[PDB]
This record gives C-alpha cells, sequence and structure tokens, in this order.
C-alpha cells in the first residue's frame, strides 16, 4: 500500500524556506 | 414697455493596511512545495530564552467563567 501521509521539512533560515524545491 | 435697441443688438453679437497584511504575509512559518509540506526552525538557543509563555485555553476557560451569567458581574 502506498503511504498518504504529510510530511514537513524543516529549515532554520526564513530565506531557505522561500527557494525551497523539492528536487534540491 | 419697448426694449432698448442697444440690449437686443448687444445680446444678438455676442450669441499602512497594505503594509500590515504584507506583514502578516511575512510572519509565516509554514509553506508547502510539492507534496511536502516545510516549517520553519526557529533557534534552539532562541526558545531557551523566550520564557515558557502561557496556555491561551486555560486562560478562556477561567474568563468564560468569570464572565459567568451566575456571578452576575454585570
Amino acid at each position: 500500500f502506498k503511504s498518504s501521509g504529510n510530511h514537513t521539512i524543516f529549515v532554520d533560515s526564513r530565506e531557505k524556506m522561500n527557494e525551497f524545491t523539492p528536487e534540491k | 414697455a419697448e426694449l432698448p435697441e442697444e440690449l437686443l443688438k448687444n445680446i444678438d453679437q455676442k450669441d499602512k493596511t497594505k503594509k500590515r497584511k504584507t506583514l502578516k504575509n511575512l510572519r509565516k512559518d509554514s509553506v508547502k512545495r510539492g507534496k511536502f509540506r516545510v516549517q520553519l526552525l526557529s533557534t534552539t538557543q532562541d526558545s531557551k530564552t523566550l520564557p515558557p509563555k502561557k496556555e491561551s485555553s486555560i486562560i478562556r476557560s477561567k474568563d468564560r467563567w468569570l464572565n459567568r451569567k451566575a456571578l452576575n458581574k454585570g
């Protein structure tokens, strides 16, 4: 069965959050 | 009475809330990218420095109790 859940990724800087890309 | 001819002759010849929303947008610790939410981390040392704070519900639970009808606070 495939998973269905939220996956919150954590970053320190607000700036890093803004350009966050799932690929990168 | 007859009008003066001069009068007739003369008439013929003449004829910040925006920024406040921006600040509200600025203070976001959560944004969604792709299929995975992301959440902002504050520095651990900062959290140690901040005081433990209050819970809002405990005070509100008191407040609805303080404003209850039985009290007749009025």
